[PDB]
């Protein structure tokens, strides 16, 4: 029911600081999304039937980064921002949002993590903004070998499709 | 961790910080070339300078990761690139003044005008007007004036600056652990630390010269033939056994013999393969041109263009009020944004160009997966090689039939084929000794082998002996003709023009063979062979990630450069030239002069 609140929402978060919305009891039918070429991914990792009757994760990533919201899966986004368990699963949906999340001029609102001492456990979250040093040291930039672990995506309207912004909504089943 | 694992992280910050910072510059630069404007010009600079300053900063930063401590080929490469000291390695004002030289040279060249020795109110610039004389006029004297004026009014101006140029540049070069500035340029072809596929800065010089020797017979004969035709157009000015007067060669320097086609056409009754007036016949436009080249590639299993290519490109001059620089360039911007800026006119030549530029785009799209710093042609010569390879195929009488431009019922007799080959030889074959000689002079001048007081003495010695071309007026060290050529006075390695020529043919002979093509190699069109696609694309996706020897070896089957394909293409010209030369003299004397009399 409160799906319009979820992926119809004006404001979507960064990947690293993703949001989780708790949905229980509410009666859904799924047809709200089932029949629509509004979406660009819609690949499930569990089922795809309808039994009238749950967690919703929202965030924005680059075109080429959608691949990474799946069991297994490569790096950066999957490694430091949003990890999905090898087993246990539900469904993943995505849509191109160039129209909203890109200014011709550049939209650097959205961030993501590229550096962390250690990969994430699934469904874990890291909101920590500490200057990173590959030897676990304290760090006082712009000193050499100091890095801020967060990178601005930078969404220009004109880039390749793989570089345009996509909103993502992960539906987990419990 | 290992300073390697460290350097990896440094590079990983760089790639993201640059990919963006470039895209910004890119985009401003784009805004400008399509819309020249005070607002758009200023902007182009700001973004461009945050850029070069970011590069300088990251260069000085990588300068802290010791190359002699990395065992990963890939990252060593990226670092090597980044930690080029360049012009920084000089004193505060040594680098300053150098930039002062490099700047005015560029200017006085582009700004230099020349006026009539009788009518001081008509003053010509090199572009157009002056190079227009040098490309069209058949009036011996008028040409001689245009040739000499340039080299006298502007050569002599560039002389003192080029003098100091060589010093400060050789200083920079030696301070970077090179032998001379020349050695610094051959460095582009260098590959160390990859058993078997290596290539030393010197291995070029010998390779170039070795390959250049096999050109001689072909060149010598081209020479003899045009030498003869020329005599007819300039009666009593040319010795049937001497060099060609520098000013009769159809462009300003004689880099290209293209324009002597009027004067030298083998069978001038036979007309021109030209479908421009038959593209207009089927009311074709810009988009049809590009959609068609797009077909051409999708046909060999490369991908379509991007939606953002069709959305963001500019294929037509947008009339007046908004004025844009029309030079056919293909843009790789960053962030999967690829586009072309071309003022497309419904013409064969523009049609072909469209294939050539869209061929750069493809290469760009290919090596895009690559990390930022590895996104380039294997060497300085790969990109353009690929550019031409698309023109080559798209121009064959065969392709034109299928594309429904050339009429099905048109036959192709063995005389039209000769005309076309000669057209080519004028351009492709003419410029090879020119280029080689040109570069040889520089190399040596940089190696300290040519003393200041014999700079124009050895220049013209070498022109006479290698290129087979004589100065119509003698020049002392007051002149500086080598630097009367954009590339030389604007600080530019010129040999890439030699090696690019040679690859383009090696690429084609390979591509054509894999496309299973039957006849003479110049009738080959790779259309429709996904096989030719695959092999090309195999080198194409690498960028600079591997050594240019492998990238070559990925398509051609060898680790080195080879002139034989280039010859094989001109085989039926060569044989046909020898006959025309039957009762002509092949070779020349370096002693004859058109003035010493
Ligand atoms: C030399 O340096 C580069 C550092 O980039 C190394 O290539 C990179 O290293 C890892 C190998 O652990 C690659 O990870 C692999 O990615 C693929 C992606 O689909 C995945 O299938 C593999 O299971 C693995 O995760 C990574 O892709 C690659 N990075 C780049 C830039 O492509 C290379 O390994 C180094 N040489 C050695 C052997 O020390
Ligand atoms: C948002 O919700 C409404 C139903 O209240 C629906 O009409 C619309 O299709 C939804 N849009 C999206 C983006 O799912
Ligand atoms: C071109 O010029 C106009 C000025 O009339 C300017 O407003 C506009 O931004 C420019 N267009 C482009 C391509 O940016
Ligand atoms: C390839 O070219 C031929 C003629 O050259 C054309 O008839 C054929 O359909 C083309 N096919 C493709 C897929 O490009
Ligand atoms: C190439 O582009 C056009 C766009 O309309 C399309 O019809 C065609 O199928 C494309 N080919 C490929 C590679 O899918
Ligand atoms: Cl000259
Ligand atoms: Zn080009």
């Amino acid at each position: 029911c409160p799906f319009g609140e979820v992926f119809n929402a004006t404001k979507f978060p960064s990947v690293y600081a993703w949001e989780r919305k708790k949905i229980s009891n509410c009666v859904a039918d799924y047809s709200v999304l089932y029949n629509s070429t509004f979406f660009s991914t819609f690949k499930c990792y569990g089922v795809s039937a309808t039994k009238l009757n749950v967690y919703a994760d929202s965030f924005v990533v680059k075109g080429d980064d959608v691949r990474q919201i799946a069991p297994g899966q490569t790096g950066v986004i999957a490694d430091y921002n949003y990890k999905l368990p090898d087993d246990f699963m539900g469904c993943v949906l995505a849509w191109n949002t160039r129209n909203i999340d890109a200014t011709s001029t550049g939209n650097y609102n959205y961030k993501y993590r590229y550096l962390r001492h250690g990969k994430l456990r699934p469904f874990e979250r890291d909101i920590s903004n500490v200057p990173f040093s590959p030897d676990g040291k304290p760090c006082t930039p712009p000193a050499l070998n100091c890095y801020w672990p967060l990178n601005d995506y930078g969404f220009y309207t004109t880039t390749g499709i793989g570089y345009q912004p996509y909103r993502v909504v992960v539906l987990s089943f419990e | 961790s290992t300073i390697e694992e460290q350097a990896k992280t440094f590079l990983d910050k760089f790639n993201h910080e640059a990919e963006d910072l470039f895209y910004q510059s890119s985009l401003a630069s784009w805004n400008y070339n399509t819309n020249i404007t005070e607002e758009n010009v200023q902007n182009m600079n700001n973004a461009g300078d945050k850029w070069s300053a970011f590069l300088k900063e990251q260069s000085t930063l990588a300068q802290m990761y010791p190359l002699q401590e990395i065992q990963n080929l890939t990252v060593k490469l990226q670092l090597q690139a980044l930690q080029q000291n360049g012009s920084s390695v000089l004193s505060e004002d040594k680098s300053k003044r150098l930039n002062t030289i490099l700047n005015t040279m560029s200017t006085i060249y582009s700004t230099g005008k020349v006026c009539n020795p009788d009518n001081p109110q008509e003053c010509l610039l090199l572009e157009p007007g002056l190079n227009e004389i040098m490309a069209n006029s058949l009036d011996y004297n008028e040409r001689l004036w245009a040739w000499e004026s340039w080299r006298s009014e502007v050569g002599k101006q560039l002389r003192p600056l080029y003098e100091e140029y060589v010093v400060l540049k050789n200083e920079m070069a030696r301070a970077n652990h090179y032998e001379d500035y020349g050695d610094y340029w051959r460095g582009d072809y260098e590959v160390n630390g990859v058993d078997g596929y290596d290539y030393s800065r010197g291995q070029l010089i010998e390779d170039v010269e070795h390959t250049f020797e096999e050109i001689k017979p072909l060149y010598e004969h081209l020479h003899a033939y045009v030498r003869a035709k020329l005599m007819n157009a300039y009666p009593s000015y040319i010795s049937p056994i001497g060099c060609l007067p520098a000013h009769l060669l159809g462009d300003m320097w004689g880099r290209f013999w293209t324009n002597l086609y009027s004067l030298t056409v083998p069978f001038g009754q036979k007309p021109n393969i030209d479908v421009t007036d038959a593209m207009v016949d089927q009311a074709w436009d810009a988009q049809r041109i590009f959609k068609e080249a797009e077909k051409f590639f999708v046909s060999v299993g490369l991908p379509n263009m991007t939606q953002g290519f069709w959305e963001n490109s500019m294929l037509t001059d947008p009339g007046n009020v908004q004025k844009a620089v029309c030079h056919p360039t293909a843009w790789d911007l960053g962030k999967g944004d690829f586009r072309i800026l071309m003022c497309t006119k419904v013409t064969m030549d523009d049609f072909l160009t469209a294939h050539h530029e869209m061929g750069h785009i493809q290469y760009d799209m290919a090596y895009a997966a690559q990390p930022f710093l590895l996104r380039n042609g294997a060497n300085e010569g790969f990109h353009e090689a690929v550019g031409e390879i698309m023109s080559l195929s798209a121009a064959t009488p065969k392709h034109l039939k299928s594309i429904g431009l050339l009429s099905p019922d048109f036959q192709e007799d063995n005389e039209t084929e000769i005309n076309f080959l000669l057209k080519q030889a004028l351009t492709i074959v003419g410029t090879l000794p020119f280029t080689y000689m040109l570069e040889k002079w520089r190399w040596m001048v940089f190696k300290g082998e040519i003393p200041k007081d014999q700079w124009m003495k050895k220049w013209w010695e070498m022109k006479r002996e290698i290129v087979g071309v004589v100065e119509p007026v003698p020049h002392d060290e007051t002149y500086c003709d080598p630097a009367s050529l954009f590339h030389v006075s604007n600080d530019y390695s010129f040999i890439r023009y030699y090696t690019r020529t040679l690859y383009q043919f090696q690429f084609q002979e390979a591509l054509c063979q894999a496309a299973k093509h039957e006849g003479p190699l110049h009738k080959c069109d790779i259309s429709n062979s996904t096989e030719a696609g695959q092999k090309l694309f195999n080198m194409l996706r690498l960028g600079k990630s591997e050594p240019w020897t492998l990238a070559l070896e990925n398509v051609v089957g060898a680790k080195n450069m080879n002139v034989r394909p280039l010859l094989n293409y001109f085989e039926p010209l060569f044989t046909w030239l020898k006959d025309q030369n039957k009762n002509s003299f092949v070779g020349w004397s370096t002693d004859w002069s058109p003035y010493a009399d």
